RNA sequence: ACUGGUACGGACAAUAUCUAGCGAGGCUGUCUGAUCAGGCAUUGCGUAAGCAGUAGAGUAGCCGUUACGAUCUGCUGAGA
């Protein structure tokens, strides 16, 4: 149960930082096997790996 | 400072009809609140439909 | 489902450490009665560690929750 | 690894006698069973364990 | 002194 | 110059949790033409016909609008978690449930 | 009819509690709806209490 | 297209201690889309919310009259 290296990829997959991706937390033991970024891509089409919304704050 | 305008003290309750210038006094001062809190139920009840049907 | 008084318990605590230390008392106040609810944190946290207020409702199965009330 | 005094003087998991608090203490190590670094500018300060 | 209160009434 | 909208309320309602009438009720109330609130004068006409509620403007009248009305009905009813309006053709939308899981 | 009226301010000051309940202090990202996916019993819960079928 | 500076009338302006381990009510600014309610600015420096009146500076309909609306009174020595 160590997801640096999937919050990473994540990251670097979808390009909205690390302060943007959202792991499920129900789903560690799947996350943890995602040692590719094309399972990282398959974890986001499934819905595991969400990328969260821009923050919405009046400019 | 002004006596007269502090709500407190007893010359803005007597210059304002607060103060008898006893119990009978108040209570004609107080008169018709309930039909003003009756009329504000009715039309807060008639305001809402909605919420009374999700009381039910 | 308890009423909790956290004004007299927090009295006298340095406001750099009112929010930490609320969490600490309610702990102790399910000890004295009878684990906190993530939703009781964020209710602990809601004004930051300048935060928690007079009162607060919980409801104590021991796993402490708390509740939606209009007023305390 | 375990200090030499405090395993010498050894419900105390849950609670050589200088500065204790009234005298008594709970070493939790103790119970259950080389370096050094600069410190004012260039004088050696050796600190070793006593097991 | 105080007079009638809003609760006693 | 007239423009159609055309929304799709059959899934929600053939689950009985949704009333169409009541959601055109909402619209011809509120969808203030000019900034006044009623001011329909035959530029909005809205239509019921049971699953389909069609919108016609002729006025100053957007996809986001109606959307946004849509959406103000839903959390008046607080449906605004489960149920969601979702576009699937150019100015034709639906009601859609969010994923459920069985 | 002054119960019914009780009721309705009692229920709007709840709603209004729980509305400051759900917000936060300074905004975060969103997680969206469309992306997340909820149980059936909270369904079901929510549209038994609204009174529907 | 609906920008402004003008002369005028009236107020401003410079830390030590023990333990586990190691070890020589109001106001100013600002943010929550706006009220209500709060956060921050090293206490920054006594009549609640809501609603009503036909009273009400002013915005907006006609040559007796839509709508909005600062401020004032009542509910209220109330509310906390």
């Amino acid at each position: 149960a160590n997801l640096r290296t999937q919050k990473r990829l994540a990251a670097s997959v979808v390009g909205v930082g690390k302060r943007k991706v959202w792991l499920d937390p129900n789903e560690t033991s799947e996350i943890a096997q995602a040692n590719s970024r094309n399972a990282i891509r398959k974890l986001v089409k499934n819905g595991t790996i969400v990328k969260k919304a821009v923050t919405v704050h009046s400019k | 400072r002004n006596p007269r305008k502090l709500k407190w003290t007893k010359a803005f309750r007597k210059a304002a009809g607060k103060e008898l210038a006893e119990r009978a006094f108040y209570k004609n001062r107080m008169r018709g609140n309930k039909e003003k809190d009756f009329l504000r139920d009715k039309k807060l009840v008639e305001s809402n439909p909605e919420l009374l049907r999700i009381r039910e | 489902e308890y009423t909790i008084n956290l004004h007299k318990r927090l009295h006298g605590v340095s406001f750099k450490k009112r929010a930490p230390r609320a969490v600490k008392e309610i702990k102790k106040f399910a000890k004295l009665h009878m684990r906190l609810a993530p939703e009781l944190n964020q209710a602990i946290w809601k004004r930051g560690v300048k935060g928690v207020e007079y009162r607060l409702r919980l409801r104590i199965s021991s796993y402490v929750e708390p509740v939606l009330v209009a007023s305390a | 690894r375990v200090s030499f005094k405090n395993t010498r003087e050894t419900q105390v998991l849950d609670h050589f006698n200088s500065s204790i608090g009234r005298k008594a203490r709970w070493p939790a190590k103790s119970v259950k069973f080389r370096r050094r670094t600069y410190r004012a500018h260039g004088r050696i300060n050796k600190y070793e364990s006593s097991p | 002194f105080m007079g009638t209160l809003k609760k006693d009434l | 110059i007239a423009k159609t909208f055309t929304v799709d309320v059959s899934s929600p309602t053939e689950n009985g949790v949704f009333d169409p009438a009541s959601y055109a009720k909402y619209l011809i109330d509120h969808i203030k033409v000019e900034g006044a609130v009623g001011n329909l004068g035959n530029a909005v006409t809205v239509t019921e016909d049971g699953t389909v509620v069609t919108v016609v403007s002729t006025a100053k009248f957007s996809g986001k609008y109606l959307k946004y009305l849509t959406k103000k009905y839903l959390k008046k009813n607080q449906l605004r978690d489960w149920i969601r309006f979702v576009s699937t053709k150019t100015n034709e939308y639906r009601l859609a449930f969010y994923q459920v899981t069985p | 009819i002054k119960e019914k009226a009780a009721w309705i301010r009692n229920r709007q000051k709840t709603m209004i509690a729980e509305a400051r309940n759900r917000k936060s202090l300074k905004n975060k990202a969103i997680m969206p709806r469309s992306k997340l996916t909820k149980s059936f019993g909270k369904m079901e819960e929510h549209m038994s209490t609204l009174g529907h079928d």
